[PDB]
């Protein structure tokens, strides 16, 4: 007769009245168990996530009558959940979400003797976080999961994270990120709206780092060795115009083709990035090599023939300048 | 006294309040003071000509039938479950192109009724609004995307929409967009539609958008300039190196062609010419004209012998006049292009 | 005097009105006058053969059972909730391919009843209709996408659809589209499907769509002409600069190949030959023919026996004016056959 | 007359009719003649192996309980709301993979009851049915995609599905398709699935699909043929022109590899070898072998100067034999390829 | 009549409760549930997920629903009354999205036998998720699983168990792009341990293998051909400077454009794959060939004939050195990734 006791308990109960209506504000503890961390879509600035949301509070009106015992916990139907009072909790930065119904309405409700209520439910929320794609290949991103009240001020409703385990992610294996620990703190990040008073809000921050192995091996090394090949034309004889012009021009063509093909594979945003700076610098170095050959040719065409001196200058000018630029680039972007 | 019971008494079967009739029926029009709060502005696309927003749309009006003084509480909240029993304006977006509410753990709708009868109604919406875009000057365009709030069945003499006196539209915190920057100042036009049936109230807020010239100005522009300078390098070579000059010219042509080909993947799918296609075409034409002038000078030089060295002198003269003629022409084109597309 | 109660007394349980019986039952057919108002035309895809629209579909008809005389006001608006309990024509789009209503802050429906029984029923729909596409001449095609309004469970002797006298199909302000420009003229054709069960009423409107000749022209045609002229430049050099001639020819053919390859993504994914592919194939054939001509010249010249050199010079002289004239003939045939 | 009241009298609380009991209960099975009408056949994809259709599925069966004789009108149209409470066959699609109804301005359902109990039930459905596809011979494949209709809760002794004698499956007017041509002939094979519980009725229709060849033919095959012919041309140049021949060979191989890259970009993503990959690989092998044979010729020639003129004659003989071996071998390969992939 | 016999057996007039598990406060109610993969595919590396269609059915004894008066052996039911009977709260631990099928009828079935055994078969479409590791991309073997678990019952109330035979079955010869589903599929027995007790768990593992024909041809073959072309560049006289420079730089360009065109088809991942190593090594070999030509050209020119002799010896020693290095690399690359 577990239905009769809960029915009689909910008789003469108002779902629209929070516990301690004129008393102290109610305390709610929030727990989150992330199942899967969805893939970040850098085009529209969002990331899906599937979580187990567990919020617990106290309700004096739901005190278990002494005549009925049952057990230390009592269960109300996930179809009769609407009879009792539930906090108005919503995610501030989310933009699309839904519940889950695979075989049943997967909402868990427990009512204990002392009056505590345990609520567990599934969600797949597509939160949003602004991503800074500057220093793109080796950046670091932070995304929030701000939970916030909607209808009650701090004088009526308050959210505090569970002391032990706020978030318990276990295995994600992101395609372009990785994380094991995240800042469970910043829970008391409270948002205030003027003319409505303080509004409770709890925030958790996930720190996302990007692996750079593919970009290091897929772009940086080929581009560097292309620049080396561009240098390589300095050692060929000046008279071999038909052999030194193709080397430089095809090095420039290879750089341009690689840049154009790598375009539309990188995120499509319009502002400078570390990879763009590297590519344009390498293209400029190839261009400078070709211009140096042009200067050698115009000097070449008893004449002193002061072109081998230009080649001697270049042989130590180009690698040194490239190494200096590389040192500056890594020191400033890493 | 339970506020739920008090509200049931105020509006219900034994109350006489009708939720299907506007306040001040057959009287003065009811004014609505509505202000929006943009929360997530982004997802701008050019294939479907639309963008997505999240709005904390809150609209205030006065209902004289809601006046009450017996209850001592200054504010009287209403549960979102029973929103069907109270009259609400039928505000709709003329260019919503689709939208939905949010129902995470609770309906994201709020309604509280003041003592004097003022009503607050704040809801959370997700509109994929649509705005036409002009890409005649693509890398330096200034889009103007708007949203319109209108009544559906009520004329001008029944329902009137007016923006709040201060802070009618409030953007959120430092959210960023890909390929766009939202201007911090946005005007509030006082729209109006005059149909045959009468006047329907309409209010619009225009968002000015500014494109970034960054990744664009680097990748789509600097390599083309470098290729043109390489073509001028080909100019600065002796006429005897015919294979070298031919190879340098045709390769520069190939490089410009492959740059133009690869650049199209990132560019929007648009049929009418943009401001970057002109630049690419002019660069390709410059490189082609370089190769053409090399062909001309080679043919003139070969006419000698194949009648004295006057032909060689003429070929040298062609080179001398081209070396300084073509860079100045390119500079003139560059100045005209940047002036016409920036001033 | 309590319009809700008056409407309940007019139609409802106590009035005997039935929501499943058409007006003028077992008698003359009831006419319906519906005028469409396009609000957003766009999202035209050549892959799934569909396009999306917004419609302020308002349809009018006369119901004698709804006529009233005691109420003073001429019109009487109706909430959608009670609109769900009144007879409405089952107008369904013959090629809807999917659609949904709009329910933002209120149901986007409107129903008012006049004194004489005339009722206006304006709703908001977001259709993604389907229209076949003819891309035989891709860059210079004129598509014709249509929508059809038909009844579902009624024949021509019960329900008859017809447009308004003027302004049946209307468009909004100067909305724009990518890769198309909507024609200002849209004829209101008449249709009727003679199924085996009877004659079902039908009305359709045709939207003419013309493709713009902008970006396509410049960045698909101009480089081809430039490469062919570069091949003629290769023609304009002697037969002893063999590395120069070979390099110029092979680089021109590679440039044409990469120009064809790069545009493959931009063009729609179709498997029948289009006008653009003919142009690209002809340009590639021209470049190949130029390279083959140079190969023949080199073979003859490497083949006193100076008459062979004289014959190579004759071949070069002939090809100097042969290729430009052939290209001009092709360019005058192509545009005439595809534009006129 | 009030057909709604007559319908309530015939079936409802005061009639004894049950909506969960099949007609002819505890007796012969009830045949359901169902015929479809394809209205939109498109959106065929290789990534997810499915296609979308729109069907005016109409099915008929006899119900002696619903049979009536007092009412004068032969047909009684019934609205969907009351259709929710009438017995219908438990039909479902064995490979639906997702589907939904259409409810634009009205439910797209039509039920009419004849005098002798015959019931007609036509609805509009949209299905993303799935069909396995093989791309072993991609450009010249013939594909067959089918749809299956089965009972879900009734065995062979209760529900039986049978196509109509004439025009069971029809198609609309001249609808087109990208990359495919729907065959006008479509056989209707019979089906039966013997599960552990018993025998379930099942019927399927096969839609034969051909693939277009013009665009693939031109864009992929023709440039490969031209590049192979250029690689052949690389034989006719003089032996001493080492830069010319090296450049021609390597540029032809670069052209072949960039054509292959473009194809792979524009081809369906499938991990098993198609019929165009063989062609591209063979063309690449041919141009590579031409460059290899030129290298062999150059090596033979070089050792003559570093034997007298014997090696030069050997190199000339190699050129002469290659100039006729390459075209004949390529023709043999082409003949074998087209014979094996067409016959 | 069977229609109201269900009401007589359970409901308002019988007293049966639809929110209490059978054998209340007693032994757990075992549920022998077996699935039937109807359509497997839509595997994507962008979101680490796959989609299935399942004819999930499950049996469990129910003495409350057990009946003996009705002569009929079986007793079917419709979803309308099925919505008022106790069912196990079975949810997938990695569903990532789900929905039923409701075409022309709800795709659900429920029949009750005399002894009380209940059958409950539903058709579901699950977009399950599995982490896929692409360290060795062309020669990987994935392992994607589904986890059926209870939600509001411990192991003292509800216990799941696979069928004794034929628990997981597959449909006819459905074909996937880029994957071949192995016929063998083990059925592990998971069990989650939480602070509130033990929750039931059962999993089925679908081993997946990737075909490598198209990848092999269209990536490995051109790279090997370009390496052979670089060796051809080795096999030329030293004085042919334009020819050798052109050949080397054009081979470098060909390798670069081959890699660039290959980056589009491959999955977009941030860690190094087994094909990126191969492409990088081939490109490095072409670069090394060009560097060797540069060295021999610098030595040969420079300047008696010993310097030119030294250049000839460099060509002689690098003519066969590179093939051996490439063979060694090929044997160490294929052994480490295939064995
Ligand atoms: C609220 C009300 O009933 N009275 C309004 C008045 O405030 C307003 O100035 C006028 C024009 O908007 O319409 C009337
Ligand atoms: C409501 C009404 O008048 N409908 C008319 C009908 O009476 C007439 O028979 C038919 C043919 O002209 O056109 C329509
Ligand atoms: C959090 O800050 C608020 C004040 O804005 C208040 O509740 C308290 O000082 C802090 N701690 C908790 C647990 O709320
Ligand atoms: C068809 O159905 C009737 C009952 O309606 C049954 O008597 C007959 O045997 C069935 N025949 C077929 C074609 O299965
Ligand atoms: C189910 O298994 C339990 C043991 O876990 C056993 O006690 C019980 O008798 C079995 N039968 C049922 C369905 O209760
Ligand atoms: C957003 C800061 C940009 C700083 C300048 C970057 C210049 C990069 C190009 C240098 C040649
Ligand atoms: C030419 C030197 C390249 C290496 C520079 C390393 C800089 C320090 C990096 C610290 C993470
Ligand atoms: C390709 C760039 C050429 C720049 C000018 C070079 C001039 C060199 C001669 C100075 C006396
Ligand atoms: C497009 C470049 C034109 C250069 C000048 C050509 C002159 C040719 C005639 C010389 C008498
Ligand atoms: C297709 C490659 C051919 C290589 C040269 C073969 C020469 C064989 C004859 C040696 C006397
Ligand atoms: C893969 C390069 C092959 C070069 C030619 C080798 C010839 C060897 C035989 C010489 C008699
Ligand atoms: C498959 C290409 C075959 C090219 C011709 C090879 C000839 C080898 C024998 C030369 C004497
Ligand atoms: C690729 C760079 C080569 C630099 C010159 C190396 C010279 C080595 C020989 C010194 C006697
Ligand atoms: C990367 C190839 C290196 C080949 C050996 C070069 C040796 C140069 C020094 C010779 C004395
Ligand atoms: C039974 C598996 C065989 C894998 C391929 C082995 C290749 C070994 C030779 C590599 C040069
Ligand atoms: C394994 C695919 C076989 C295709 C037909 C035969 C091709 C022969 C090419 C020489
Ligand atoms: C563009 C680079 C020029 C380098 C000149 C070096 C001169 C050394 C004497
Ligand atoms: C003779 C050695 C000259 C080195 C010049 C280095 C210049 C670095 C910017
Ligand atoms: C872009 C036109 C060519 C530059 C003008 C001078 C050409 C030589 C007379
Ligand atoms: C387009 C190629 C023409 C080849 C003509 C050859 C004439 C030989 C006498
Ligand atoms: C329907 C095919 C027409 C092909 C026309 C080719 C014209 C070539 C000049
Ligand atoms: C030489 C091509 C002429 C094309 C004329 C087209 C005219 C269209 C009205
Ligand atoms: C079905 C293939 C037709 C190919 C026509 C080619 C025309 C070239 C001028
Ligand atoms: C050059 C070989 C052509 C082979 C054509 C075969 C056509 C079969 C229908
Ligand atoms: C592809 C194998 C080539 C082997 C060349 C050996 C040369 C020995 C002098
Ligand atoms: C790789 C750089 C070599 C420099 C040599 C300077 C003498
Ligand atoms: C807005 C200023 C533009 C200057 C351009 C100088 C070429
Ligand atoms: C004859 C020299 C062989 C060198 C092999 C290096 C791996
Ligand atoms: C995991 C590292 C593999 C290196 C292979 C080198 C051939
Ligand atoms: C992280 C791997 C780097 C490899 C460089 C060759
Ligand atoms: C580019 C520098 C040239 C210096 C000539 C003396
Ligand atoms: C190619 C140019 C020729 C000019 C003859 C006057
Ligand atoms: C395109 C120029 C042709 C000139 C023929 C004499
Ligand atoms: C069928 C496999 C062919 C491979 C050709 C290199
Ligand atoms: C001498 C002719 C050989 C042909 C080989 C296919
Ligand atoms: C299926 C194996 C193909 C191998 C081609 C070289
Ligand atoms: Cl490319
Ligand atoms: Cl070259």
């Amino acid at each position: 007769s577990t239905s009769n006791i809960l029915n009689r308990l909910l008789v003469s109960y108002d779902p629209r009245i929070r516990p301690n209506f004129k008393g102290i504000p109610v305390d709610v503890v929030v727990n989150i168990f992330i199942n899967s961390f969805g893939s970040i879509q850098e085009t529209t600035m969002d990331y899906r996530v599937n979580i187990f949301l567990r919020q617990k509070w106290n309700d004096p009106r739901l005190k278990l009558p002494s005549d009925f015992r049952g057990s230390d916990a009592l269960t109300v139907d996930p179809t009769m959940y609407k009879c009792l009072w539930k906090p108005d909790l919503f995610f501030a930065n989310e933009k699309s979400a839904n519940f889950h119904d695979v075989t049943q309405e997967n909402i868990l409700l427990f009512i204990f003797r002392d009056g505590d209520v345990l609520v567990s439910m599934r969600l797949s929320i597509t939160l949003s976080c602004p991503l800074d794609l500057t220093l793109f290949p080796m950046d670091t991103q932070r995304c929030k999961m701000q939970l916030e009240s909607f209808g009650y001020t701090t004088d009526d409703l308050r959210f505090i994270w569970q002391s032990g385990d706020p978030v318990q992610l276990e295995k994600i294996a992101l395609p372009q990120f990785d994380i094991k620990k995240e800042d469970i703190e910043y829970g008391n990040c409270t948002k205030y709206y003027k003319g409505t008073g303080y509004y409770t809000c709890v925030e958790v921050i996930f720190t996302l780092r990007r692996q750079v192995g593919f970009y290091m091996m897929g772009v940086y090394a080929p581009t560097l060795l292309i620049v080396v090949l561009s240098w390589l034309s300095f050692w060929i004889n000046p008279d071999a115009s038909a052999a030194r012009v193709p080397l430089g021009i095809f090095s420039v063509l290879s750089l341009a083709s690689e840049c154009t093909t790598l375009a539309a594979e990188l995120p499509k945003v319009s502002y400078v990035k570390a990879l763009d700076v590297w590519l344009i610098a390498c293209l400029l170095f190839g261009f400078a090599s070709l211009v140096e050959y042009a200067v050698v040719q115009v000097m070449l065409n008893v004449i002193p023939t002061a072109a081998k001196r230009i080649d001697l200058y270049a042989r130590a000018l180009f690698p040194f300048c490239f190494l200096f630029f590389n040192v500056i680039y890594w020191s400033i972007y890493l | 006294m339970s506020p739920s019971d008090f509200l049931d008494k105020l509006m219900g079967r034994t109350s006489g309040y009708d939720a299907r009739i506007r306040p001040n029926f057959k009287g003065p029009p009811v004014n609505v003071s509505c202000n929006i709060f943009i929360n997530s502005f982004g997802s701008i696309a050019e294939t479907t000509m639309d963008y997505r927003v999240n709005i904390f749309l809150r609209q205030q009006w006065n209902d004289p039938r809601l006046a009450y003084n017996e209850y001592p509480d200054d504010s009287l909240d209403l549960d979102p479950s029973m929103l069907d029993s109270i009259w609400k304006p039928d505000l709709f977006f003329a260019n919503e192109k689709g939208a939905h509410f949010h129902e995470i753990t609770t309906d994201n709708k709020l309604l509280r009724i003041s003592r004097n009868g003022n009503v607050l109604y704040s809801i959370r919406i997700t509109l994929t609004l649509a705005c036409p875009m002009d890409l005649k000057n693509f890398p330096m365009d200034v889009q103007t995307c708007i949203m319109q709030l209108e009544s559906f069945g009520y004329t001008m003499n029944d329902l009137i929409f007016e923006w709040q006196e201060q802070g009618a539209v409030q953007v959120a915190d430092g959210l960023t967009l890909p390929q766009f920057i939202l201007k911090e100042e946005k005007d509030l036009r006082y729209c109006t539609k005059h149909y045959n049936t009468g006047k329907f109230t309409c209010i619009e807020a225009r968002f000015h958008l500014e494109r970034q010239m960054g990744y664009y100005l680097i990748q789509m522009y600097i390599p083309s300039l470098l290729i043109v300078i390489l073509s001028w390098i080909s100019f600065w070579i002796n006429m005897d190196a015919a294979p070298a000059r031919v190879g340098l010219g045709i390769t520069t042509v190939l490089t410009m062609t492959t740059q133009s080909s690869g650049s199209r993947a990132s560019l929007p799918k648009v049929s009418y010419v943009k401001a970057i296609d002109i630049w690419m075409a002019v660069c390709l034409l410059f490189v082609f004209s370089a190769l053409l002038e090399y062909a001309a000078v080679n043919f003139v030089s070969r006419q000698h012998k194949e009648m004295r060295k006057l032909f060689i002198q003429r070929a040298k003269k062609i080179d001398k006049i081209s070396r300084i003629g073509f860079p100045m022409a390119f500079l003139i084109f560059n100045m005209f292009y940047w002036i016409i597309y920036k001033i």
